[PDB]
RNA sequence: AGGAGUGGAGCCUGCGGCUUAAUUUGACUCAACACGGGAAACCUCACCCGGCCCGGACACGGACAGGAUUGACAGAUUGAUAGCUCUUUCUCGAUUCCGUGGGUGGUGGUGCAUGGCCGUUCUUAGUUGGUGGAGCGAUUUGUCUGGUUAAUUCCGAUAACGAACGAGACUCUGGCAUGCUAACUAGUUACGCGACCGGUCGGCGUAACUUCUUAGAGGGACAAGUGGCGUUCAGCCACCCGAGAUUGAGCAAUAACAGGUCUGUGAUGCCCUUAGAUGUCCGGGGCUGCACGCGCGCUACACUGACUGGCUCAGCGUGUGCCUACCCUACGCCGGCAGGCGCGGGUAACCCGUUGAACCCCAUUCGUGAUGGGGAUCGGGGAUUGCAAUUAUUCCCCAUGAACGAGGAAUUCCCAGUAAGUGCGGGUCAUAAGCUUGCGUUGAUUAAGUCCCUGCCCUUUGUACACACCGCCCGU
């Protein structure tokens, strides 16, 4: 999987914060204009994140070299059945009516 | 701006090129009005494609 | 995936001179008068 | 359609695990029964980190993992 | 960030070509048509027109939102500078886009391939076309590759005309077996004023003006209040 | 009855079988062979002297505190500041350790499964319905005797009439405006100073609506005028008048190739490789050698062949701080000028730049010619500054002679600002070119024809061919 723990669950709080992102199509690559200043060396976090969206339960929308991503029911489905963690934490899809 | 390519996506066939072309069109008009008159004229509504500039000298 | 369909016509056109001539034949005579 | 072609050489190779002995000698070591154990000689009293760390011994130029660290007199 | 006019000019065309593919996978589905961008002081819209727009804006504009989120995460436009819009075509029949996209969806929905492509050809005309062409291409059954080619009317295929008076589109279809091309040109009809199709006719049409009317008797007796 | 430019006289690359390890994957007549924009030290290299890091949702075998992954030049591996000397063991202490598998997909196979794109048939004029005529029918007429045209372009004829594509029109591009629109970025100025014994004098001096330059709105050419030929039709030829009496190109029918591309692509169906997913490891001898076995190329023959920074001369374009900290360079470093050091300009009609070691020309000179007149391997003076260069980067010259003055059968390209000579930009890229794609500059000899060769098209004709003459077929 070429992947750590720390920087795992550091990636796990941040797509918590975040939810809906924008990403390029790279594996080994640290420095991703769009995506930098997370207080963590880019590279883990980016793939991070593709790898936490790509597991096999979540869908996705890519081409031009960049994932898009947007929150379905079944990014919040998916998010209660593998991280158990009710929205109360509320994120930045409950605004702008 | 010219870019000249191989028409194929292969190496295949007679050589035959595509030569594209970018015409890029520029003009300059020098005034003397305040800014308020300006930033009044400008607002005109431009047509998309029309990439327009106002500087000061 | 999925597959487009055939109007025994379109069938007809296309294996009109084919191992399935016979069988398309049939079929186009079976649409234009089965009843 | 080509590889290197390396096939002819090492038609099967053993696995290179290590059966390390699971008794650390080296690292550490007591044969005194003793909440405190010493060194017979003056330890380096360096504070850029805790002040036990463990430095072992061998004929010469021993490799440690971080610096490579060896007894010096400076 | 200074940059010169030529790469300006280039990377303009390269974010109008990307966004428009991006947008295009995303709501084809949605009868996507076209897109276009308009850049003035502080103000960066983007227009998208599209056949239905009910899925394209959503339920209360969630798609819209999700969009602009997307867009401008991904372009790096300023937040709150960018607001994309969605506005209905009002001729479906004249965009070959939105057309081939039409048949491949009656062709993955289910339908014989020469009753789609020739109610879409019907459409065509309906909506007021000078002419049609429809050529679909691949796996036909069989092992071979055949492709079928319905043209309705009158169509032009060479010199400068055909880049104002004709509008292609290609699209692929992911069958079970393979990928299917419909190719869609439509003839626009010539129209002065109102852009639904081109201004400046045929090059090669002369239009005479009838001279004035003259009935006149032997005896000029003319009909007087 | 024509020639010009010679694949052999003035710079290398692609491909086809073999030295233990090299002639490193698709394409093989036109329609493969500097083609894959394919100029590969790493990286997209994968015939490289030996290999290490990683792989896993679905059914799985060894069911967890070390079961060792990448950092020591010294007393070593056939290279390798990776550690494999049988050794080595504080740096996340969940990188998960060997097993054909659908893989957070493969530049793995199949282009004889496909899409898209491109090439070609085919650079030539060709192609098709509807209704009507002919035929039992396949089919045919329309789509033609003839003249004309570059053209199925027109005139005309006419059992066809009315149409649709292609050709043409069209778009870009030149060639012309003592007219128009007007420009503190290049181009005027006599209410002018930087001048004596009534000739305008360059960082600065720029209320002429501009001629040179830029670019737009228009104009302008139509076989229009005249003469001749021709059904006096369509047209053709010639000649004044004209900037010009068809400048380049681009686009481009119908029907087709089992043409090329799965190695351009999350464009793809089906099926399948290694546990070094072409996931990575600026780890690591894969070329570029010389029997022309082949193909594309680097290629001027004496007054004309060459030197007075010499008063002719360029134009097409490119150029930098979002992963471009790999931009174009002026000026001063003075070993003799590009140049390793400084200091500025330019995101550009603004700086390079009136385009930083220039053509053709000019008594270094040959009153003829193996000399001064043109480069025969091949050494230096300072080195553009590149993980190597040699196993492709890198700059003037001393006269020791190069078959030193038209070239085996076999052939390629070409009709005027053309061939050829000549250099300069762009792509590739780090300045990276003997490649290509463009641009200027010097500038012709031949021809205004033909169907002899090679082929194409329009008709008639023969056919025992239809896989269509690379056909069919006859006899021991």
């Amino acid at each position: 999987m070429l992947m750590p723990k720390k920087n795992r669950i550091a990636i796990y709080e941040l797509l918590f914060k975040e939810g809906v992102m924008v990403a390029k199509k790279d594996v080994h690559m640290p420095k991703h204009p769009e995506l930098a200043d997370k207080n963590v060396p880019n590279l883990h976090v980016m793939k991070a994140m593709q790898s936490l969206k790509s597991r096999g339960y979540v869908k996705e929308q890519f081409a031009w070299r960049h994932f898009y991503w947007y929150l379905t029911n079944e990014g919040i489905q998916y998010l209660r059945d593998y991280l158990h963690l009710p929205p109360e934490i509320v994120p930045a899809t409950l605004r702008r009516s | 701006l010219r870019i000249t390519t191989r028409k194929t996506p292969c190496g295949e066939g007679s050589k035959t090129w595509d030569r594209f072309q970018m015409r890029i069109h520029k003009r300059l008009i020098d005034l003397h009005s305040p800014s308020e008159i300006v930033k009044q004229i400008t607002s005109i509504s431009i047509e998309p494609g029309v990439e327009v500039e106002v500087t000061i000298a | 995936g999925t597959d487009l369909v055939t109007d025994p016509f379109e069938d007809f056109e296309f294996n009109c001179n084919t191992k399935y001539s016979g069988g398309v034949t049939r079929n186009l005579m079976r649409e234009l008068n089965g009843g | 359609k080509k590889r290197k072609k390396k096939s002819y050489t090492t038609p099967k190779k053993n696995k290179h695990k290590r059966k390390k002995v699971k008794l650390a000698v080296l690292k550490y070591y007591k044969v005194d029964e003793n909440g405190k154990i010493s060194r017979l000689r003056r330890e380096c009293p360096s504070d850029e980190c805790g002040a036990g760390v463990f430095m072992a011994s061998h004929f010469d130029r021993h490799y440690c993992g971080k610096c490579c660290l060896t007894y010096c007199f400076n | 960030v200074q940059i010169s006019k030529k790469r300006k000019f280039v990377a303009d065309g390269i974010f109008k070509a990307e966004l428009n593919e991006f947008l295009t996978r995303e709501l084809a589905e949605d009868g996507y048509s076209g897109v276009e961008v308009r850049v003035t002081p502080t103000r960066t819209e983007i227009i998208i027109l599209a056949t239905r727009t009910q899925n394209v804006l959503g339920e209360k504009g969630r798609r819209i939102r999700e969009l602009t989120a997307v867009v401008q995460k991904r372009f790096g436009f300023p937040e709150g500078s960018v607001e994309l819009y969605a506005e209905k075509v009002a001729t479906r029949g004249l965009c070959a886009i939105a057309q081939a996209e039409s048949l491949r969806y009656k062709l993955l929905g289910g339908l014989a391939v020469r009753r789609a492509c020739y109610g879409v050809l019907r459409f065509i005309m309906e909506s007021g076309a000078k002419g049609c062409e429809v050529v679909v291409s691949g796996k036909l059954r069989g092992q071979r590759a055949k492709s079928m080619k319905f043209v309705d009317g009158l169509m032009i295929h060479s010199g400068d005309p055909v880049n104002y008076y004709v509008d292609t589109a290609v699209r692929h279809v992911l069958l079970r077996q393979g990928v299917l091309g419909i190719k869609v040109k439509i003839m626009l009809p010539w129209d002065p004023t109102g852009k639904i199709g081109p201004k400046k006719p045929l090059p090669d049409h002369v239009s005479i003006v009838e001279p004035k009317d003259e009935i006149l008797p032997t005896t000029p007796i003319s009909e007087q209040k």
